[PDB]
């Protein structure tokens, strides 16, 4: 019995040790997965700016084709 | 008994390799959005320049109608 | 506390499927940012072409 | 003790879980979105490519 005794209060420790290595893998998760929502808010700020320059081009463009036909017209 | 801390053993060590692979695939996201948002960054300067080179193109097209 | 285990084990398991269709989600999108980068690229090349010849024929027709 | 230790790890376990979870879905719904606004963006994107083509064929024709 005392090695079974031994044994499972290694094992024991063992499983405690591995919960304790759970809330640091979890902990890091977390914080990773918030730097992931705060680049992912910050890359959509940036996409939002592309989107109008991509209409101002549009735009512009239209006005620059009207007036290059009636140059040449 | 034995059997019961062996098994609870197992049990925990399977989950903490669950929460391992979970682990890594959050780390894995925050680089692949860190590297994304340099492809972002280039988009956005390169739109930038193209505005204004379209901005300044237009203005003289319609001082060319003028 | 077995069953206790059980269910954080199906937590963990459920979170991980999330991600992994998360990740097959981003790579979609590097995909399409890369797209989006030649295309931005291209496009401001074109345009500063279009801004010279614009100026050209500012001078040429007025 | 060690006993009291697991139980309440775990149980701190499984909450950061559930916090995981949400922060999953909420992170790919966000994706989903820009993936939309990404397409919108590139189809602006070809249609000027278009525009600036046909406008510089016309300007050096004109020149
Ligand atoms: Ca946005
Ligand atoms: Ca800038």
């Amino acid at each position: 019995l005392e090695e079974m005794q031994r044994r499972a209060d290694q094992l024991a420790d063992e499983s405690l040790e591995s919960t304790r290595r759970m809330l640091q893998l979890v902990e890091e998760s977390k914080d990773a997965g918030i730097r992931t929502l705060v680049m992912l808010d910050e890359q959509g700020e940036q996409l939002d700016p592309v989107e109008e320059g991509m209409n101002h081009i549009n735009q512009d463009m239209k006005e620059a084709e009207k007036n290059l036909k009636d140059l040449g017209k | 008994a034995l059997s019961e801390i062996e098994t609870r053993h197992s049990e925990i060590i399977k989950l903490e390799n669950s929460i391992r692979e979970l682990h890594d695939m959050f780390m894995d996201m925050a680089m692949l959005v860190e590297s994304q948002g340099e492809m972002i960054d280039r988009i956005e300067y390169n739109v930038e320049h193209a505005v204004d080179y379209v901005e300044r193109a237009v203005s003289d097209t319609k001082k060319a109608v003028k | 506390s077995n069953r206790r285990l059980q269910q954080t084990q199906a937590q963990v398991d459920e979170v991980v499927d999330i991600m992994r269709v998360n990740v097959d989600k981003v790579l979609e999108r590097d995909q399409k940012l890369s797209e989006l980068d030649d295309r931005a690229d291209a496009l401001q090349a074109g345009a500063s072409q279009f801004e010279t010849s614009a100026a050209k024929l500012k001078r040429k027709y007025w | 003790a060690r006993e009291n230790e697991m139980d309440e790890n775990l149980e701190q376990v499984s909450g950061i879980i559930g916090n995981l979870r949400h922060m999953a879905l909420d992170m790919g719904n966000e994706i989903d979105t820009q993936n939309r606004q990404i397409d919108r963006i590139m189809e602006k994107a070809d249609s000027n490519k278009t525009r600036i083509d046909e406008a510089n064929q016309r300007a050096t024709k004109m020149l």
